[PDB]
């Protein structure tokens, strides 16, 4: 996790959401999320994008 | 980096992590203030 920053999270953050967020409901997502900063920002960006595409209000 | 395998594995990982939703992802979003960042317009920013 150096060339690609998430190649470990490619197993563990992947299985952390492939195994659903019911037994995976906890901050165990958030604890692997932080590892690749671009994945973290891409999460925050597309999370926000998914929301404005559902509940924009004025944005 | 050389965003090649890093790009492709980032793409599939942010696709998983934003595939619509996940039932505890609501907490992960509010733990990052994301439902507030919505009304701030953060989705519309290039950064």
């Amino acid at each position: 996790p150096n060339r690609s920053i998430s190649p470990s999270a490619l197993q563990d953050l992947l299985r952390t959401l492939k195994s659903p967020s019911s037994p995976q409901q906890q901050q165990q997502v958030l604890n692997i999320l932080k590892s690749n900063p671009q994945l973290m920002a891409a999460f925050i960006k597309q999370r926000t994008a998914k929301y404005v595409a559902n509940q924009p209000g004025m944005q | 980096e050389g965003q090649s395998d890093e790009r492709a594995l980032l793409d599939q990982l942010h696709t998983l992590l934003s595939n619509t939703d996940a039932t505890g992802l609501e907490e992960i979003d509010r733990a990052l203030g994301i439902p507030e960042l919505v009304n701030q317009g953060q989705a519309l920013e290039p950064k």
